[PDB]
Parts: C-alpha cells; sequence; structure tokens
C-alpha cells in the first residue's frame, strides 16, 4: 500500500511510541489554580454550594409539576399488554434473497432467528412476530411462514404467490425455548408441551380469517377464495406445486419443534434423543 | 528545608524478568481459543471483584453480599457504616440533581 | 526442495496476497528455505496505530486490582468525644481528634478499598489490533516465518548466536501452535535465555508483540492465525456465547 | 481478613469436632432438621398461587409465619403451640 | 430521586410520573390537563373541550421527566392495538 | 424406562450458524428487494469500497446535535481523495454548491454534510461496487 | 522463558463432594445433575431416567 511503505522508513513500533487518537482523551479538570479552583465552580454561599439542594423535581414548596397533573392509565397494565416484533415483507424478502432464511423449508420462528432476521426478547413480554403489510408490492417468494399474527394484507401477499401462512401461538415459557433452543437443550429438561392460548385469544386462533392453527382445516378454502376475490388475483392451486408436501407441513398444538415430541430429551453430547416409556409420562406429555 | 541532600540508592528494574517478559500472554485466550475461556477468568484477585467494576458504593454492596458473612465483626460494622454514609452522600449531596 | 504455502481462506478479488520468506533454525545460513503466502487482510491491513494503543492500554488495565486502602475519618481508632467545648476556650472548634485536619487522622479523599479497573473492548477491536500488530511487524522487516522451531541442539548459545547473525534484534518472540507440540530442543533452549520467549499460538497478544522486537511464527501458526482472525469479519452477531454449540463453529 | 467458613456455619462445624461429634447419628439428625410449626396465630393461604383483584394476574403467594414469644414459664406446661 | 439503591446499586424511577405521563418513544411526553374531571358544571363548554385534550410537555419538563425515569420506560414498545402507535415517530422535522 | 434413538435430524435444523452465508446465485438483478452483487472483475478505479458483512453498500446516515445530518462512506480503500473529488462532482449539481466534506484517511472514511444515503448508494452501485 | 501452560477449562463433569459445607446448596440436587448430563453425555454418570 502507501502507508505500509511509509512505515518501513520510520522507527520500530513499540510501547514507547504509541499515542491516543487525537480528540479522544479529553483532558481532566481539577480545582487548582486561579481559574479552576478558588470556589471550584460551586458558586457563592448557599445550599447550592454546600451540596444540599432539594431533591430532583422539588419546586421550592409550590406543588411540583409531576404532582399537579392528574393520574391517568397511560401505563396501567403495561407489564401484561403483550407485544409482537414486526416482520415486514420487505425484511422477509431481503432475508430470503441473501440466503439467510430458506424458503424451501418451513419458516418458523426458529429459522427467522437462526438467520438473525428478528430479535425476540421473551423476558420483555414479546410473544412473537407479526407480519405487516409494508412492502406488499415487490414481494415475490413462495414461503410457508408460521407467525403469531398477520394483517389480511400480509395474508394476501403470501397467498398471491402460492404460499401458506398460518398464525400459531406460543406461551411465554415455550417462546424462549423455540427462539433460543440450544440453551434449552443444554438445560437438560425434557421438551415441554405448548400451552393453549389464554381465554381472550382463542376466538383469534379459531377463526379461518386469520389462518389460525386451531381453526378447522376445512373452512380455509372459503377464506382463501374470499381474500383472492377481494384483492383481485387468482388463488393458485397449491396442491400441484412441486414441493406442496412442504407447504402442507404444520406443527400441531402441543409441539414446539417440528420433528420432536414433547417429553423427549435431546443429548447434544452424544448426538441422541431419549424418549420415555412409562405410561404415565406418555399420558402426561401427549395431552 | 524539606529536600534530601545525598542521592537515593539506584532502583534497578529488570525489564526482562518472567513477570514482565510474559505480561499479557493469554489475554486473547477467547478469540484464539474457540471461546472456551474468557479473559475475565484470568483476573486473579478478590472474590467479589474478579471481572466487575463500579463506584465505591457498589463495590461495598458487592463485598457485603459475597463475603459479608465471612468478615470479622469490626470490619463488617465498618462496612455497614460505610454503606450508610455513601448512600446518604450519593443520594442527597452534590452539585447535580 | 521449496516449501510453498498458499492462502486457504478466500481473498477479496481486488487484493493480491502478501508474501514472506520461510526460514529454518536448523542452520545459521538457512534463510530463504521456501516462500509463503499470507492473507492480505491479516498481514496487510491499514496501519492504524491508534487501535494498537487502545488494545495495549486495555491489555494493561483490564486485569488490575489496586490494593490501596486508607482509613477514612470514621475507621481510625478512637475519635469519639468532643475534645473541648465550642465556646469557652480560645482554640479552634473541633469535634474530633481524628478529622482529616488533625495529625494522625484520616484521609478525606484517599484510595478506598481494593479497586477493580476491568472493562472489555468489542471483540472485533481486539482481533483488529492483532491484525494491525502482525502487519506492522511485517511492514518493518521484523516478522519472520519458520517451517518449524526445530534446532540441532538445545544449547542456548546456538540460538542467541543465530539471532545475532540475522539482525533479528535484542529480543525474539517465538510462536508455535500447541503447547504440547513444541519440540524438545526449543523448549530446553528457551528456558535458560531471558529475551527469547516461546509461547503457543493461543497466547499471542499485542503488548507482548510490541515489547519484543522480532516475532517468529511457525507456518502452522500462521495458518491458525489466518483462520481464527478472519473468522471475525463475516460472522453474524452472536445469539449466545460462542462457548455454546453452534452448527459451524468447532 | 476473612474466615474460611461463614458465621452461620460455625454451629454446624462445632457439631462435628468435639464431644458433640461422638453423639449418635439419629440425635444429630433430629437436632439439625428444621420444621415449620403448624400455623397457630395466622390464617395460612390455601394454595401456592392466587389471582389478585387490583390488576387480575396470577401472582405467587407464600405464608410468612408470625414470630411468637414463649416466656420460660411455659416450659413447665403444655401451652400447645 | 434515588441515584443508587441500597440493595442493588442501580438508578431508581419516580413512580409518581409513570402514573401521569406517557413517553412517546422519540422524546415527547403527553399529559392530561389538570382540572378536567371535577367541577364540570360551571365550566363553559369551550373550556370543557379544552380540558379533555392530551397536551405535550415543553423542553424543560421533558428533560426533567426523562431524568426521573430509567431506561426501561424509554424503549421501543410494540403493543398489539396501541392508540398511540402512530405518534412514536416524528416525520418531516426541520431542525 | 428409556430407549435411545439417534435420528437427531430435527435438532440440527435448529442449531444456528455463525458465518454469514454467501448470497445464493440468483438469476436476475436487481433482486426483488434491490440487492445487486458487486461486478466482476472489479472496476478499474483508483479506489475501492468493500461490501459489509451482510453485503450492502457502506453508505450510512448519521445525526448529531439533532440537526447535523451527515453520511459516511466507510470501508474505502486506496486513494480516498479520488473518491472525494468524484463525490463532490456527483453531488455538486444536486445541492447547488460544492458539498462540504471531511476525509479521514486513517480509518478510510469520507463524511459528507447533508442526507444523501440513497443517492450515494445508487451511485456506488453504478460504478460497480 | 517458556510461557506457562495455557488456561484450559475444567475438563469433564464437575461433581462436588456433598459432605463438605461450602459446596453451595445449588451444586447438589437434580438440576445440576441434569445440566451435567446435558452438557457431557453418558460420561457424566447421571442415570438418564432421573431426568
Ligand atoms: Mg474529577
Ligand atoms: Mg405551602
Ligand atoms: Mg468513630
Ligand atoms: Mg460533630
Ligand atoms: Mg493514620
Amino acid at each position: 500500500a502507501r502507508a505500509l511503505d511509509l512505515l518501513r522508513g520510520l522507527p520500530r513500533v513499540s510501547l514507547a511510541n504509541l499515542k491516543p487518537n487525537p480528540g479522544s482523551k479529553k483532558p481532566e479538570r481539577r480545582p487548582r489554580g486561579r481559574r479552576r479552583g478558588r470556589k471550584c465552580g460551586r458558586g457563592h454561599k448557599g445550599e447550592r454550594q454546600r451540596g444540599t439542594r432539594p431533591r430532583l423535581g422539588f419546586e421550592g414548596g409550590q406543588t411540583p409539576f409531576y404532582i399537579r397533573i392528574p393520574k391517568y392509565g397511560f401505563n396501567e397494565g403495561h407489564s401484561f399488554r403483550r407485544q409482537y416484533k414486526p416482520l415486514s415483507l420487505n425484511r422477509l424478502q431481503y432475508l430470503i434473497d441473501l440466503g439467510r432464511v430458506d424458503p424451501s423449508q418451513p419458516i418458523d420462528l426458529t429459522q427467522l432467528v437462526n438467520g438473525r432476521g428478528v430479535t425476540i426478547q421473551p423476558l420483555k413480554r414479546d410473544y412473537g412476530v407479526q407480519l405487516v403489510e409494508e412492502g406488499a408490492d415487490t414481494f415475490t417468494a413462495k414461503v410457508n411462514i408460521e407467525v403469531q399474527l398477520a394483517s389480511e394484507l400480509a395474508i394476501a401477499a403470501i397467498e398471491k404467490n402460492g404460499g401458506v401462512v398460518t398464525t400459531a401461538f406460543y406461551d411465554p415459557r415455550s417462546l424462549d425455548i423455540v427462539c433460543k433452543p440450544v440453551p434449552f437443550f443444554l438445560r437438560g429438561q425434557p421438551i415441554p408441551k405448548r400451552m393453549l392460548p389464554p381465554e381472550e385469544l382463542v376466538p383469534y386462533y379459531t377463526d379461518a380469517k386469520n389462518r389460525g392453527y386451531l381453526a378447522d382445516p376445512a373452512k380455509f378454502p372459503e377464506a382463501r377464495l374470499e381474500l383472492a376475490r377481494k384483492y383481485g388475483y387468482i388463488l393458485p392451486d397449491i396442491t400441484k406445486d412441486e414441493l406442496f408436501k412442504m407447504l402442507c407441513t404444520r406443527k400441531d398444538p402441543r409441539q414446539i419443534f417440528f420433528g420432536l415430541a414433547p417429553g423427549w430429551v435431546v443429548n447434544m453430547a452424544d448426538k441422541k434423543i431419549l424418549k420415555p416409556t412409562d405410561e404415565n409420562l406418555l399420558k402426561y406429555y401427549t395431552s | 528545608i524539606g529536600i534530601r541532600l545525598t542521592l537515593p540508592p539506584p532502583k534497578v528494574v529488570d525489564r526482562w524478568n518472567e513477570k514482565r517478559a510474559m505480561f499479557g500472554v493469554y489475554d486473547n485466550i477467547g478469540i484464539l481459543g474457540n471461546f472456551e475461556k474468557h479473559p475475565k477468568e484470568l483476573i486473579r484477585g478478590p472474590i467479589w471483584l474478579r471481572g466487575w467494576k463500579g463506584n465505591e458504593l457498589q463495590r461495598c454492596i458487592r463485598k457485603r453480599k459475597m463475603v459479608g458473612s465471612r468478615m470479622f465483626a469490626d470490619d463488617l460494622h465498618n462496612l455497614n457504616k460505610r454503606i450508610r454514609y455513601l448512600y446518604k452522600h450519593f443520594n442527597r449531596h452534590g452539585k447535580f440533581r | 526442495e521449496p516449501v510453498l504455502r498458499k492462502v486457504e481462506l478466500p481473498v477479496p478479488t481486488h487484493r493480491r496476497p502478501v508474501q514472506a520468506w520461510v526460514e529454518s533454525l536448523r542452520g545459521f545460513e538457512q534463510e530463504r528455505v521456501g516462500l509463503a503466502d499470507l492473507h492480505p487482510d491479516v498481514f496487510a491491513t491499514a496501519p492504524r496505530l491508534d487501535i494498537l494503543h487502545q488494545v495495549a492500554m486495555w491489555q494493561k488495565n483490564f486485569k488490575r486490582i489496586s490494593y490501596a486502602k486508607t482509613k477514612t475519618r470514621a475507621e481510625v481508632r478512637g475519635g469519639g468525644r468532643k475534645p473541648w467545648p465550642q465556646k469557652g476556650t480560645g482554640r479552634a472548634r473541633h469535634g474530633s481528634i481524628r478529622s482529616p485536619l488533625w495529625r494522625g487522622g484520616g484521609v478525606a479523599h484517599g484510595p478506598r478499598g481494593p479497586t477493580s479497573y476491568y472493562y472489555m473492548l468489542p471483540m472485533k477491536v481486539r482481533a483488529l489490533g492483532l491484525k494491525v500488530a502482525l502487519t506492522v511487524k511485517l511492514a518493518q522487516d521484523d516478522l519472520h516465518i519458520m517451517d518449524s522451531l526445530e534446532l540441532p541442539t538445545g544449547d542456548p548459545q546456538y540460538l542467541t548466536e543465530l539471532a545475532h547473525y540475522r539482525r533479528w534484534g535484542d529480543s525474539v518472540l517465538l510462536v508455535d501452535l500447541t503447547h504440547e507440540e513444541m519440540p524438545q530442543s526449543i523448549v530446553e533452549a528457551t528456558s535458560r535465555l531471558k529475551t527469547f520467549n516461546l509461547i503457543p499460538a493461543v497466547g499471542l497478544n499485542v503488548h507482548s508483540m510490541l515489547k519484543h522486537q522480532t516475532l517468529v511464527l511457525t507456518l502452522p501458526t500462521v495458518a491458525f492465525l489466518e483462520d481464527k482472525l478472519l473468522w471475525q469479519d463475516s460472522r453474524y452477531r452472536p445469539l449466545y456465547p460462542f462457548s455454546l454449540p453452534y452448527s459451524d463453529f468447532p | 481478613p476473612l474466615h474460611k467458613y461463614p458465621v452461620w456455619l460455625w454451629k454446624r462445624l462445632q457439631l462435628r469436632e468435639g464431644i458433640c461429634s461422638r453423639l449418635p447419628g439419629h440425635y444429630l439428625r433430629s437436632l439439625e432438621e428444621e420444621r415449620t410449626p403448624t400455623p397457630v396465630h395466622y390464617r395460612p393461604h390455601g394454595a401456592k398461587f392466587k389471582i389478585n383483584p387490583k390488576n387480575g394476574q396470577r401472582e405467587r403467594v407464600e405464608d410468612v409465619p408470625i414470630p411468637i414469644y414463649f416466656p420460660p414459664e411455659s416450659q413447665r406446661g403444655l401451652w400447645g403451640g | 430521586l434515588t441515584y443508587f439503591s441500597a440493595r442493588k446499586g442501580k438508578r431508581k424511577t419516580v413512580k409518581a410520573v409513570i402514573d401521569r405521563f406517557l413517553r412517546l418513544h422519540c422524546g415527547l411526553w403527553v399529559r392530561r390537563k389538570a382540572g378536567y374531571k371535577k367541577k364540570l358544571w360551571k365550566k363553559t363548554p369551550a373550556r370543557k373541550k379544552r380540558l379533555r385534550e392530551f397536551v405535550f410537555c415543553n423542553k424543560t419538563q421533558s428533560k426533567l421527566l426523562d431524568k426521573m425515569t430509567t431506561s426501561f420506560w424509554k424503549r421501543r414498545n410494540w403493543y398489539v392495538d396501541d392508540p398511540y402507535q402512530k405518534y412514536h415517530d416524528r416525520t418531516n422535522l426541520k431542525v | 424406562f428409556v430407549e435411545s434413538v439417534d435420528e437427531y435430524q430435527f435438532v440440527e435444523r435448529l442449531l444456528p450458524a455463525t458465518r454469514i452465508p454467501d448470497p445464493p446465485k440468483h438469476e436476475h438483478y436487481p433482486t426483488p428487494s434491490g440487492w445487486q452483487p458487486p461486478r466482476d472483475p472489479p472496476p478499474n478505479l483508483p479506489y475501492f469500497v468493500r461490501r459489509s458483512r451482510m453485503h450492502n453498500i457502506p453508505v450510512y446516515k448519521d445525526i448529531t446535535h439533532g440537526n447535523r445530518q451527515m453520511t459516511v462512506i466507510r470501508k474505502v480503500e486506496g486513494d480516498i481523495w479520488a473518491l472525494q473529488k468524484d463525490v463532490e462532482d456527483f453531488l455538486s449539481p444536486l445541492l447547488g454548491k460544492t458539498p462540504v466534506t471531511q476525509v479521514n484517511e486513517v480509518t478510510g472514511t469520507l463524511r459528507i454534510k447533508g442526507y444523501f444515503d440513497q443517492e450515494l448508494k445508487a451511485w456506488l452501485l453504478e460504478k460497480g461496487f | 522463558y517458556r510461557a506457562r501452560p495455557p488456561p484450559r477449562r475444567r475438563p469433564g463433569p464437575r461433581w462436588p463432594d456433598p459432605e463438605d459445607l461450602l459446596t453451595p446448596r445449588w451444586q447438589l440436587g437434580p438440576r445440576y445433575a441434569a445440566k451435567q448430563f446435558a452438557r457431557y453425555g453418558a460420561a457424566s454418570g447421571v442415570v438418564p431416567g432421573s431426568l
């Protein structure tokens, strides 16, 4: 290069030559001298100087600003209002193109995260992903996406290209397992079983309009044709697709991973999966 | 007068003993070792400070938590007094509110 | 019989590799035994001395505990009672014989407790510093390459004479691959010497390189270094510590 | 400095060193073992979980025993608990 | 406020604010015009109209309330049906 | 009580990867999102502008003091001054004046006043970076 | 000077003796044994059925 040629005719680099990058190490300030310290910046006598002025927000006895304004539930319940990380179609296309997610394989939450497409935080009351309509135009991909919500426009964008989208549910205990599985397989606990939605959400996941994972898989064609008829395209017959066997695959409720049955134990050290045989354990897990 | 008259004895420093010749070795054990270990796991020192930093109040709180029940009675009483004072100072005294 | 070596990891298509001689310790005049190729992004990075400074200062300070304690005004023995009343006498007001003012009192603002100075730079910055150090010790005709650190006999006189014969410098940092595989001769010889230091590749660091003048890597070591340092550019952001199993990470 | 064992482990250490070390095993087991007294002066919460009214979520609950004083005169009688 | 807790050593928030103000993610704070629920029978209809409104807080108040609340209450919050979802971002701001 | 099964195929689909995978050999460009690969062989110019870990154009918006808008062209290698002259020529017609700029020849970056991220990304695409 | 042998992680499973008093409460029980099994395989010695 150019600089590497400069270094040849300079002295050897050593710990006697180093330097900080200029502008980084701002100099220090100490109260010594006629400028820094005669009162060291603290001002005249008064409780300002002694370090005894009232608490942050005390307006001198007048009723503080943050106490003369009435209460209102702007935040009541905030710890329990569920949250969902958006996954815009723009982002899904971008991830597909650069080879991060694989559209020739069912796209669940695990494969969105293992491609670093979204960052899920179970501990902050994120329940999962929601597809958003942004970028409905220019989305051209055949994906079998399993998300936790979807606007009807996203359902359209995924259908118009011969794709299946299904809205599942994940409870806060299993969402952590699905989002970061290898930690769970390290804990040594047997794979739990997904809980069912809460009371307020079953009417959502048992409705064909939302491709719910608990609605009857016979009202779906009516929903798909209705959506197509409203959004002016022709519902492609997916049954003839070259890899429709994949777009069909779905996770039944009470299952976290695709080919794993609740109650199994993953042994990563030896590359094995251990299954129980006691009848009571199978009874508990299969329910 | 507060200045010495004779010259001090010469403090001879051996810049190539074992401690200096091998300083820093294994400070990239993580990046160059498949991340088995971490640099903090080479910090030798107090139980309650290996790989952690903070102001005096946090340091004293941490000392109390991790070895408070192993401390001598008078040292522990001093520590509690120190925490009490630092709480008062850091939370009520100062230029900035 | 030459001992060539090509760069394994992909090179960007707009940069040619750098090259170096492959020497031997088996004889005084055994330089230019072969020719080795070195990956441009690990041996020809931008100079960037300021990053070398950042890394050396971190490598100095991150493992420092200052064991300096000074008894505050309430930790020094005695000192409870008021020495004399406030109004009566003609002396200065005082409420203890252990204030900082008094002799034998406590320090108002002194070194408190054992203090830790730990902090960690982004891992990428430290890998970048390693690359910068290697390239600076190449650009200035100080880096060497050896097929192996083998020697004829373990006598240290031989190694120090050989280092004299080739303008190596005052001090040499020899780097081999694994701590178990360093040959007997080099370990025996470098135990006695003082400015020659033998380390396995996992210990290479910026400060220990800027200290010694000459740096002498084995060939397996440069392969190892290229692998472990090129891995930092073109890796995802972590999902959890790289000590946990990943699909592609040994 | 620092002790090699905490303060509350000194009792258990003493029960292994001297004359206390030769006591029969079952006595030591009956001594070290701790059991909570049956609730007497407080109403114990029935279950391990409960729904509270202020918000409506399922919060955990424990029962924290009231601390009760037994003057030495009771050691000569049967106050129950 | 409490700049360091005695038990953990972190900053602590003044919960009297959380129950009164809403932090739009990109700086603003919204309040509710004290004097609005009570004594609504001798207030003119225009005044009642004014008092129902959600108003913003000026710069000094916003900085103050930013100080009295830790980082958690400033994050990006993706609520399902948030009536204030569209106000989290400024659009076309000149200086 | 337990029996060992070594199918195991459905956990390895869960292990993430650490390396960013090479983008696949698409058949048309620009891809539906708008991603082109860099030309080959690299264009013959004084300088070069590397692609990031995720293969995008290193042109980044930046803001300070709430009113200083800036952009940075970051991983510039070679003669950064040639790129400065080229960028000044390319932007001068748009703003109606030569745009003030900083060159940091050490880190290898060119910082530009104003927000011109999309323009600069397009322009660095045309030249084949 | 030959640099000291590198710092390697404590190999194999870590079974702390249960009779000692310092061995904390959480290094004996079912959870630690489960973690050791999960992280080291059949060599850890944990009987799988306990999981
Ligand atoms: Mg200062
Ligand atoms: Mg008053
Ligand atoms: Mg005293
Ligand atoms: Mg006094
Ligand atoms: Mg003293």
